[PDB]
RNA sequence: GACUCGGUGAAAUUAUAGUACCUGUGAAGAUGCAGGUUACCCGCGACAGGACGGAAAGACCCCGUGGAGCUUUACUGCAAC
RNA sequence: GGUUCGUGGUAGGAGAGCGUUCUAAGGGCGGUGAAGUCAGACCGGAAGGACUGGUGGAGCGCUUAGAAGUGAGAAUGCCGGUAUGAGUAGCGAAAGAAGGGUGAGAAUCCCUUCCACCGAAUAUCUAAGGUUUCCUGAGGAAGGCUCGUCCGCUCAGGGUU
RNA sequence: GGGUAGCGGAGAAAUUCCAAUCGAACUUGGAGAUAGCUGGUUCUCUCCGAAAUAGCUUUAGGGCUAGCCUCGAGGUAAAGA
RNA sequence: GAGCUGUACGUAAGCGUUGAUCCAGAGAUUUCCGAAUGGGGGAACCCACUAUCUUUAGUCGGAUAGUAUCCUUACGUGAAUACAUAGCGUGAGGAAGGCAGACCCAGGGAACUGAAACAUCUAAGUACCUGGAGGAAGAGAAAGAAAAAUCGAUUUCCUGAGUAGCGGCGAGCGAAACGGAAAGAGCCCAAACCAAGAAGCUUGCUUCUUGGGGUUGUAGGACACUCUAUAUGGAGUUACAAAAGAAAGUUAUAAAUGAAGCGGUCUGGAAAGGCCCGCCAAAGACGGUAACAGCCCGGUAGUUGAAAUGGCUUUCCCUCCAGAGUGGAUCCUGAGUACGGCGGAACACGUGAAAUUCCGUCGGAAUCCGGGAGGACCAUCUCCCAAGGCUAAAUACUCCCUAGUGACCGAUAGUGAACCAGUACCGUGAGGGAAAGGUGAAAAGCACCCCGGAAGGGGAGUGAAACAGUUCCUGAAACCGUGUGCCUACAAGUAGUUAGAGCCCGUUAAUGGGUGAUAGCGUGCCUUUUGUAGAAUGAACCGGCGAGUUACGAUUUGUUGCAAGGUUAA
C-alpha cells in the first residue's frame, strides 16, 4: 500500500476532507487504514470487556486507503508516491 | 401418402433405363454468334472465352434457332442439318473437330 | 367416546356463493331457469334425503391397425436332438 | 377529399398493431431521488400509455432499426406461500390421592405416605442390533401429541481397566 | 452362517414368492421410445369466413383427393345471378 | 518490504527491517487403506517369518531391511527313466491398477421405433459390454484411379449428388472417380548371392544362426565386367539405425518501474455527479474507493526482470553411411498363399448378371515364356506387381492450464450444486437426490434506564436511514387483523347491471367519488360437444415457472443487386 503505520497522511474524501492524521495502524487485506482523530466512532461497550467501568468510547475507526495522501516534510502537501533506488533498498519519493 | 389407397407411383409402371454412355453437348444456337466479328474463326476455345458456354459437357453443338448474319468459320464437334445450311447460306464453312 | 370447561390441534374436500319448497322447463332427474308457495338475523346437539356428495382419468362394455401372459395341426423362425 | 354499398360470427385465411428482454446509433432522465412497489376521479379505438403523490435508495427511459427463452386462468400442470373444513377429529390400551418441597410459574419435577397394576413378567441376565442414548452440572428456544422447574432433548465436562 | 437371480430362481402348485413391486423384481441407460388417443397451447383490434359431404382406404372418432373458406395474380362475346 | 499467527463472530501466548507473514522454482518429510504385493481380512485391521541391531537376569519388548503372483530370460538343481525332459530353487528384467461419462481401433451387439399392421428391410453396426490403446488413432507409398491421354501414397474439407445405384423397387438406404482446396515424404525387409562360424554327418553336400548384399515392372535385383567415392561429402533419433551430451538464444513458472487535479464551487451522509477551469495519453482496459474517476488506490500502455526448474529453436558434440553405367547365360522377386466350392459378412450394392474385400470350412495355382485389375465372363489393349513391415503433416476430441470473448443466465434462471452438494435426506443395494444468495460506506452490531424469569418490547444512543437491528436491500398477492363513512335482522340472492332516493365526501374538475332503500333485467369461466347453467370435464386461493423453435433442404410470395446471364464453395 502506498501508505504504512507512522506516515502522515491528509485525508481527501468523507466527512474529514482536509483533516492530517498519523497512520495507527494499516489493515492490507481489507486496504484500510488507521488515521489518529480521523473517523470517531462512539462504541456502545458492555462493562464485561477490559474497561470494568464501560460505556460510549469515542474512538476512531478505519479509513480506505484510497481516501488518503502522503505528506511531503520540505513542500508540507498531499503528493502521489513513486519509487527510487539508492543503491542497498528502494525508498519512496515525492513528486 | 393416401391413407392407405394404393399411392399414385404403384398404381404405374416403371419406364426405361439410363444410358452409362449417354452424352449431353452444350447448345449454340446461331443468334450468339452474331456477337462476333464478320470473317471471325470461331472454336470452342474461343466460345468459353467470351463466355457464351462456361461448361462444354461432351461437346458443343451448333442449332438453328434465330438466323445469322456475319460470315464465320465455325468449327464444333456437331451441327444441325439446319445450322450447316444456315452458315453456309451466309457463307461461312463449318468444321467438325 | 360423545357433550361442557381448560391445554394442544390435523385431514380429505373446496369456481365464486346472500346456498328454501312445489309444479314445470332444460343435455330429456334444478339450491341457482319460469310460475307459484313458503321463509325475521346468528348459532348448538342430533339425522342422513339431495348436493347425480368425497375417494380412484370405470376394472364391466366397446374402441386403439395399444400392450402383456397363455395355446395350437396360425405364419415365420431358433435351440436341441 | 367526396360518393355508393358494407361492418353478428366458431374452425380457419388475410392485415395492422400493443407490450416484454437484449443490441446498435442518436438523443436524454436520474441522490434536487433511477428501477421496482402502492394509490388515484387522467389519456388512446384495443392491446396499452402518462401524470401526481407515498414508499424505495441506484440505476432507467425515449427515437429509429435489429434479435428473441416475447405476453398464461385452466394442462387431476411443477415449486412456494396461504386459506377452507375448525378451535372441529385426534391427543396411541392402564389408578390414582393428598401432604411437604422446589421454582417467576407446578395435575404433570422431587420427597413422603396410602392406594392400585405385572409377577413363566411388566422381574433378573444376555446375544443381536443401536452407537454415547450412560454419569454429573447447567438449560428450557425447538423436540415431548397437554404442561414442564423435567427428559432418551440442548450445552459443557466426564465415564468402559 | 450360508447357496440358488430375472431369457433367471424357488414353489406339498396358488400365477405362489424373490426387500410393503411379480402372468415375469429393482435400478440406470437406449430414451424426449411410440401414442391416428385425452388434456393443454399465453397480447389486441380490423376484413372475410366454412364444414360436419363424395370417392377410396385393415377404413369407419384417422387419412388422402375433390367440394365448401381465405389471400394474391391473371385474363375477356362477360362467361355469374 | 511491514506487518503477521487461514475461514469466521473469539480468547491466549507469540513472531517480525539481524527482514517475518506472503509469492515462485527446487529439495526433504510424506501414518494407514487402496493394484496393494509377507499371510489373512468384513478397505483404512489382524497375524507373521528371515537376517542384522537394540532392551531386560531372561521371557516379554523395540528399530531397520527383505519376503505376492505371472511372463521373459540367465544359472543351478532335478522324477517316473538310462540320457534327458517335466518339476523345483535362486538372480535379473517386465507386467498388474487407475482414468476425460470425450476422441480412436478391435471383439461381441440389442430393442423400442419407421414401414401408418408385420416377418425381409429400418432403427444400426446405434446403445451397451469387453479388450487395446495414443496424444491423437486409423490410413498410407499402387497387383491404385482411369480411358478428355493421362494421373502418380494416405488423410480431411468443398463439389459431384440426393446423381448412379440399392430396395417386400415398399419404408427407406445412398456411393465413387474426375474437378477445386488444406497438408505433403518417403522408406525398410523376404529372396537370389557373398563371407564367417554352428551343426547334421544327406560324411564336402544339405538347413540353422549372425553379418554383408538387396528391394522392383515394356521390369528390378543377384550375377559378370567398368568408373568414382571408403567420410571428400551426406544423413540422423518424427519413419528412413541408435544413445548420449554441452553451449547460446528464446518462452513459461515470481516480479519491477510506470504520465496527469488533495483544482474551484453546488447538492449531499459521502462526489467519482452538476456547473466552471486545468492536465496526461504508446496509458480513456478492468476493478476498487461512502453516488457515475484517464489524472485517489490497485493498475493500464510502454519499458525492464529470473537464483532455480521445465519446454522450445539453433549451433556444436556425438553417432551413422557407398552410388552411377553396361549386359539378360543362369538364379531370385513373399504357398497351404492367390484363387475356387459351400456357409456368412463388409462393400451405398438386401445373391443379384455381382466384380471388389474379409471370416469359417473344404479343395487348391502360376511362380517371369510369370502374375493381378479395368463390376459376371472370354479375347484384345491399358494400367499395375498381391500373399512382409514402417512412416510426420493436413483430421477428431477436451478432464485440464493460460489469456480472452458473448444482441448467453442473473438465484423457480444459470450447473444437480453462487451457500461446506453429490451434502442433507430416501433406499438392503445398485441407485435416487434437494432446499438454502443480499444489515450498513463503516459494526459505528443498540452504553445506560424501564416492564419482564426469559423471550419480547418502550425509551436513550449509533447511523443518511433501525419501518437497515445479526439473516437484517426492495417487500407484490393470497391470507390474518384493528379502526370506521354508507348499508343490513319480512328476506328467496351466478351476486352484477340499468333506474334510483337518502346519507357521506371533495377529484388528474369531470354532464365527479363512496355507499346503496327500492325497481327492472340477469343460469360463472374453460374444455368438449348436434346440444352444456349444466346433475359432463378442469381449477381451493395467490405468486412464480410452464407449449410451433432451431439447423439443413424444398416450394411459394415480397424486397434488393445484376441480367441472357446470375452466383461462388472449400
Ligand atoms: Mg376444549
Ligand atoms: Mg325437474
Ligand atoms: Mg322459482
Ligand atoms: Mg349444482
Ligand atoms: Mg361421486
Ligand atoms: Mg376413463
Ligand atoms: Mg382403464
Ligand atoms: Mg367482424
Ligand atoms: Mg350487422
Ligand atoms: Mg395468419
Ligand atoms: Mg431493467
Ligand atoms: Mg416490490
Ligand atoms: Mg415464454
Ligand atoms: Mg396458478
Ligand atoms: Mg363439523
Ligand atoms: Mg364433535
Ligand atoms: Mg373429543
Ligand atoms: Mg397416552
Ligand atoms: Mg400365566
Ligand atoms: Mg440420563
Ligand atoms: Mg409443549
Ligand atoms: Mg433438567
Ligand atoms: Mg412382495
Ligand atoms: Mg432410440
Ligand atoms: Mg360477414
Ligand atoms: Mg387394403
Ligand atoms: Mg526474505
Ligand atoms: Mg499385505
Ligand atoms: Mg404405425
Ligand atoms: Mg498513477
Ligand atoms: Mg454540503
Ligand atoms: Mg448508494
Ligand atoms: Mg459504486
Ligand atoms: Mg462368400
Ligand atoms: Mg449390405
Ligand atoms: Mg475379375
Ligand atoms: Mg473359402
Ligand atoms: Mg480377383
Ligand atoms: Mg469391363
Ligand atoms: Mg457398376
Ligand atoms: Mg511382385
Ligand atoms: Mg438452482
Ligand atoms: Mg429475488
Ligand atoms: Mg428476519
Ligand atoms: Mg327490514
Ligand atoms: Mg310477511
Ligand atoms: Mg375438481
Ligand atoms: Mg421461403
Amino acid at each position: 500500500m502506498h501508505v504504512k503505520k507512522g506516515d502522515k497522511v491528509k485525508v481527501i474524501t468523507g466527512k474529514d476532507k482536509g483533516k492530517s492524521g498519523k497512520v495507527l495502524a494499516a489493515f492490507p487485506k481489507k486496504d484500510r487504514v488507521l488515521i489518529e482523530g480521523i473517523n470517531m466512532v462512539k462504541k456502545h461497550t458492555k462493562p464485561s470487556n477490559v474497561n470494568p467501568q464501560g460505556g460510549i468510547l469515542n474512538v476512531e475507526a478505519p479509513i480506505h486507503v484510497s481516501n488518503v495522501m502522503l505528506l511531503d516534510p520540505k513542500t508540507g502537501e498531499p503528493t502521489r508516491v513513486g519509487y527510487e533506488v539508492k543503491g542497498d533498498k528502494k525508498v519512496r519519493v515525492a513528486k | 401418402f393416401e391413407g392407405g389407397q394404393l399411392p399414385l407411383f404403384r398404381r404405374i409402371p416403371k419406364r426405361g433405363f439410363t444410358n452409362i454412355n449417354r452424352k449431353e453437348f452444350a447448345i449454340v444456337n446461331l443468334d450468339v454468334l452474331n456477337r462476333f466479328e464478320d470473317g471471325t474463326e470461331v472454336t470452342p476455345e474461343l466460345l468459353v472465352e467470351t463466355g457464351i458456354i462456361r461448361n462444354e459437357k461432351s461437346g458443343i453443338k451448333i442449332l438453328s434457332n434465330g438466323n445469322i448474319e456475319k460470315k464465320l468459320t465455325v468449327k464444333a464437334n456437331k451441327f444441325s442439318a439446319a445450322a450447316k445450311e444456315a452458315i453456309e447460306a451466309a457463307g461461312g464453312k463449318t468444321e467438325v473437330i
